[PDB]
């Protein structure tokens, strides 16, 4: 209902600012007497420095930190400074019979996106028949995954469809 | 020279001052006996009384409320300023802004309210602390007793515009490029700065443009070299 | 010589009024501020002071919050000792109720010292 102070306040368009002080400071130093009301001594250079500058994208050493002891991941001649950021050669080793590592170089690490780059598929799965089988089964197994996940989705996925396609 | 006046026998700006030889109290009679008309030069009196002439009207009351606490741990206190021709001044500075009053309605305030003429007192106080201040005399009695007083009107903490220093005293300092190291009044300072505040050289930190209208004889002064503070500096907000 | 419920009632009324004058002169003295410092003189009249009005609001706060801490503290303490014994003032002598406070309030400061002792002989 007292709206004046309100739309007053709301009139009040102009850049010049010392009206309200002449106006209300008076009567609160008149009521309320603090010499100092905040005593705590404020002089602040806040930033100094703050980066590694060695640093790759934080959220995938979030995964390489969350993988398993059985899985391993490292990194080839990279392309991959800041942007790709990934193609490592994660080599599945576990109990089971073991296989060739694949690349998968991922997207920046924010994962609109996922890994998949299947580069040794040429030589590596023709050669062998039981690799052979090993890949079959593995892209459509991957080619279900609705947005996937760079480190342990898909390399959960690569060593669940190997030791499945063994039989 | 702000005054645009009327004719007159020899420079009418002269008379505030020739306005010494005059009585103590009651400005009101003081007036009538050095000059009542040519005292008027625009009627757009609102440029500078309300914003500009408090600074006088609050040290005024400052400067009469030092003057019985002597014991402070401070020489002067804050200020003393017992020489007299200041005191001179400050009291001609009250016979034309009480003029001014006169003239226009926007006179300086009485600080709270309720003097019954909260002028008068003041004016008062200042000429009984001017009279043994003049030529070579003692000073202050009932003046020690009457600044004791306190109306419903009295409030402090006034700018004083200060300048930080640089005590490299003897040895050796250890600056950086940036991050600095620690070891006036025309509106000029709302609660957070949001304009252009071009600060200066000590302690000035007046606003660039001032959002005024004809008190520009000001920036003009300004804008130009200072009291050692020419080199005016822009700070961010 | 009203209850303390019959204050506060009187006292609500007077204390949203006062609010509704402190908004207004508030608001009033605020717009001739500005006109006087902004833009051109047009509220040439005596406005009121603003402090004479917050005051006396604050002061209607003050004196509500009392009353009503009064009531409060009565209530409470008169609840506590209803429980502790039965009404008997112009079912017991007063003589009796006198005896039965001072030994309530030894066994009380007993239990106290004793339980303070053992816990300072603890350590």
């Amino acid at each position: 209902q007292p709206l004046l102070d309100a739309v007053l306040a709301n009139i009040r368009s102009p850049v010049f600012n010392h009206s309200l002080y002449r106006t209300f400071v008076p009567a609160m130093m008149a009521i309320h007497g603090p010499p100092i009301v905040s005593p705590v001594v404020c002089s602040r250079k806040r930033r100094f420095e703050e980066d590694e500058r060695q640093s790759i994208p934080n959220v995938l050493q979030g995964e390489v930190a969350r993988l398993d002891p059985k899985f391993l991941v490292n990194l080839d001649p990279s392309h991959c400074s800041n942007n790709g950021t990934v193609h490592l050669i994660c080599k599945l080793d576990d109990k089971d019979l073991p296989s060739v590592p694949p690349l998968e170089l991922s997207v920046p690490a924010d994962y609109p996106a996922q890994s998949p780059m299947w580069i040794d598929r040429q030589w590596q799965y023709d050669a062998n028949p039981f690799l052979q089988s090993v890949h079959r089964c593995m892209t459509s197994r991957l080619l279900q995954l609705p947005d996937k996940h760079s480190v342990t989705a898909l390399l959960n996925t690569w060593a669940q469809s190997i030791h499945q396609a063994c039989l | 020279p702000h005054f645009l006046n009327t004719p007159d026998k020899s420079p009418g700006d002269r008379l505030a001052e020739i306005c010494a030889k005059i009585t103590d109290v009651d400005i009101d009679k003081v007036m009538i006996n050095l000059k009542t008309e040519e005292f008027v030069l625009d009627m757009n009196t609102l440029q500078a009384l309300q914003q500009l002439l408090q600074w006088v009207g609050d040290f005024v009351l400052y400067l009469l409320v030092s003057l019985p606490n002597q014991g402070s741990p401070l020489r002067p206190g804050h200020s003393f300023l017992r020489d007299g021709t200041s005191l001179g001044m400050l009291r001609e500075l009250m016979v034309v802004i009480r003029i001014w009053g006169l003239l226009k309605p926007s006179c300086l305030p009485v600080y709270t309210a309720t003097s019954d003429d909260s002028m008068s007192l003041l004016f008062r106080l200042l000429t009984k602390l001017w009279i043994c201040c003049r030529d070579e005399g003692a000073a202050s009695p009932a003046s020690d007793g009457l600044v004791s007083r306190l109306q419903p009107k009295q409030p402090l903490r006034l700018r004083f515009g200060r300048a930080p220093t640089l005590p490299s005293s003897t040895s050796t300092l250890q600056l950086d490029g940036l991050t600095r190291a620690p070891g006036l009044h025309l509106g000029a300072y709302p609660t957070e700065e949001c304009k252009a505040c071009t600060r200066c050289g000590c302690v000035t930190m007046l606003k660039s443009p001032n959002k005024t209208t004809a008190v520009t004889q000001w920036e003009q002064r300004w804008i130009k070299n200072c009291l050692c503070g020419g080199l005016w500096r822009r700070v961010p907000l | 010589d009203f209850d303390p419920v019959q204050r506060y009632k009187m006292l609500i009324p007077q204390l949203k009024e006062s609010l509704q004058t402190l908004m207004k002169v508030a608001a009033q003295n605020l717009i001739q501020n500005t006109n006087i410092d902004n833009g051109q003189k047009s509220s040439d009249a005596p406005l009121q002071r603003f402090d004479k009005c917050l005051e006396e609001f604050y002061a209607l706060c003050d004196q509500l919050e009392l009353c009503l801490r009064l009531a409060h503290e009565c209530l409470s303490q008169s609840c506590d000792s209803a429980k502790h014994s039965p009404t008997l003032v112009p079912s017991l002598p007063y003589p009796q109720y006198l005896a039965v406070i001072k030994a309530q309030i030894t066994c009380a400061k007993d239990i106290h010292t004793a339980l303070l002792d053992c816990a300072n002989k603890v350590t």
